[PDB]
Order: C-alpha cells, then sequence, then structure tokens
C-alpha cells in the first residue's frame, strides 16, 4: 500500500456481511464499480475466511447469505465481463477451508 | 404495610434490549423514578 | 456553520458520571499484577517519552487469567477510574446477537468510537465465549 501509487482499497473480513438480504452483494458490486472508476487499483481483502469457506448444503442448517456474497465476488472477479487493471490480494489463515472456486 | 406503600412496579421485562446502552438508559430512568418518592421498592418478577 | 461533533447515541463510553468507585487501594496486595498492568497501560500514556528513548513501541494488549473470582474485574474498574483516557467496557456476551452480521458490526463500531474519542482503553471482560479454537465449522 505504501510503495505503490495505484489506489489501495481495503476490505476487512466481516465487513461485506450485511443483515439485510442483498446488501451483502450490492456492496461488492459497488466496490468493483468504484475500482473501475479509479483506474489502477489493488484490493487487499484481509482475513477472508469470513466471505469464503466452502458452500454448505442449504436449508435451515447453515449460512447462505454469506454464500451469496461469496458468489457475487466470484462472478465479479471472473465473469461475463473481463475486469481490466484491477488486482486483488487475499490473505487468510487456514488455506484448506476456503472454497474450491476462490 | 410498612412505611413504603409504594410497592408495585409491575414486574421487569422492558429492560431487555440488544445493547447495554438502552438498558442503562431504562435502569437510570427507573432509578430516578424510585428517587421520585419515599422508599420505593421495585418488583423484579415476570422473568422467564 | 459547523456544529460540535454529535451522534454519540450508543455511548457505552464512561466519560464521567458513571465512573467506578475504587482507587488503587481497595485491592488487597496484588503487587506483581498491579505493577505489570500499570506498566502495560498506565505507564505508556503519561511518561511516553520514557519509552521512545529506548525504542519499545509499548505493549498494546493485556490479558487477565485466574480462577473464578480473584479481582480481575475489580482491577479493571480501578484502572478505569485512575486514568486520563477514555474507557469502554463491553462484555464478551453482548456480541453473540441474533441478526447475522450485527455481531461484527458491534466490534467495528466499538473500535471506531475508541479511535474517534482520543486515547482510549477498551475492556472486553469475560471473553471466553468467542475465543475458543477454530474447529472448522461444517454447520
Ligand atoms: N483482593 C480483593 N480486594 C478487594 N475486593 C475483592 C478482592 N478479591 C475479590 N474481591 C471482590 O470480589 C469480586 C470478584 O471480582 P472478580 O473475581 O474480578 O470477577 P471475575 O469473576 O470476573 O474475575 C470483586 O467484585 C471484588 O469486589
Amino acid at each position: 500500500a505504501h510503495h505503490t501509487d495505484c489506489t489501495f482499497i481495503r476490505v476487512s473480513g466481516s465487513e461485506l456481511v450485511q443483515k439485510f438480504i442483498g446488501e451483502g452483494a450490492r456492496m461488492v458490486r459497488e466496490l468493483f464499480v468504484m475500482a473501475r472508476e479509479h483506474a489502477p487499483s489493488i484490493i487487499f481483502m484481509d482475513e477472508i475466511d469470513s466471505i469464503g469457506s466452502s458452500r454448505l448444503e442449504g436449508g435451515s442448517g447453515g449460512d447462505s447469505e454469506v454464500q451469496r456474497t461469496m458468489l457475487e465476488l466470484l462472478n465479479q472477479l471472473d465473469g461475463f465481463e473481463a475486469t481490466k487493471n484491477i488486482k486483488v490480494i487475499m490473505a487468510t489463515n487456514r488455506i484448506d477451508i476456503l472454497d474450491s472456486a476462490l | 404495610s410498612q412505611l413504603d406503600c409504594n410497592f408495585l412496579k409491575v414486574v421487569s421485562s422492558s429492560i431487555v434490549d440488544k445493547y447495554i446502552g438502552e438498558s442503562a438508559r431504562l435502569i437510570r430512568e427507573m432509578f430516578n423514578y424510585a428517587r421520585d418518592h419515599q422508599p420505593c421498592i421495585i418488583f423484579m418478577d415476570e422473568i422467564d | 456553520d459547523v456544529l460540535p461533533p454529535e451522534a454519540d447515541s450508543s455511548i457505552m463510553m464512561l466519560t464521567s458520571d458513571q465512573k467506578p468507585d475504587v482507587m488503587y487501594a481497595d485491592i488487597g496486595g496484588m503487587d506483581i499484577q498491579k505493577q505489570e498492568v500499570r506498566e502495560a497501560v498506565e505507564l505508556p500514556l503519561t511518561h511516553f517519552e520514557l519509552y521512545k528513548q529506548i525504542g519499545i513501541d509499548p505493549p498494546r494488549g493485556v490479558l487477565m487469567y485466574g480462577p473464578p473470582g480473584c479481582g480481575k474485574t475489580m482491577l479493571a474498574k480501578a484502572v478505569a477510574h485512575h486514568t486520563t483516557a477514555a474507557f469502554i467496557r463491553v462484555v464478551g456476551s453482548e456480541f453473540v446477537q441474533k441478526y447475522l452480521g450485527e455481531g461484527p458490526r458491534m466490534v467495528r463500531d466499538v473500535f471506531r468510537l475508541a479511535k474517534e474519542n482520543a486515547p482510549a482503553i477498551i475492556f472486553i471482560d469475560e471473553i471466553d465465549a468467542i475465543a475458543t479454537k477454530r474447529f472448522d465449522a461444517q454447520t
């Protein structure tokens, strides 16, 4: 962050999680839109077990909305549109708990 | 029957909240309420 | 015009009018712990130049560790009373709330208030619920 004049953009772990449904994905979409609006940028998602881990079988037996946020982030990182000049840095202990997609 | 006569303060449930701030506010509100009159004694029942 | 800072509705910060009533003399002879907690919190704050002149970057976090009742909370109240900076005490139970995300929001807001109210000392007491291992949850 301190040596590169790109435009660092932070995101903690438990910060894209919002109680109201969908507000945990509109935030990610706005994040990437702001990044695209800001030219060369780098995002350092800090401990990312939060919006991560592995998809759990749904129902009333596990978390699902965090799963939708993870899906939104995944799609925006590599989806129908090819993001240009945006780079992401993800740091998180326990590499073996993340999902097979991220 | 003692020189209190002020007993009632129907149970105590409204002090339930989701943060300590609202509980402190309600408890000082009731404490001032008790301070309003002669020795006031607060029923605390109706808890689950 | 610009009005004074406001919006301190959820003000858990003591900031006078709720301070505990204990000096460093209602605690009975916890000499080693008293000295250590002082040198951890109180000393770095007043005699700041006493530290940089050695290149230390004083400690930023201290734990409490003892049997079920030994004065842990009492020394916390005492440090809070004999202090110059703010003090916010939030038990490690008001964090396990119902609506999802509303949990970590409380931590973020607590630290934001701490940073926005000058030097501060944050006390998380009885934090034994949310500290326990990893146990990668499959649930
Ligand atoms: N050495 C002591 N001096 C004065 N009071 C004490 C002492 N030890 C225990 N107490 C009283 O016993 C209580 C125990 O508090 P404490 O053990 O800190 O709570 P916790 O169970 O969270 O550790 C305190 O409120 C205090 O009033």
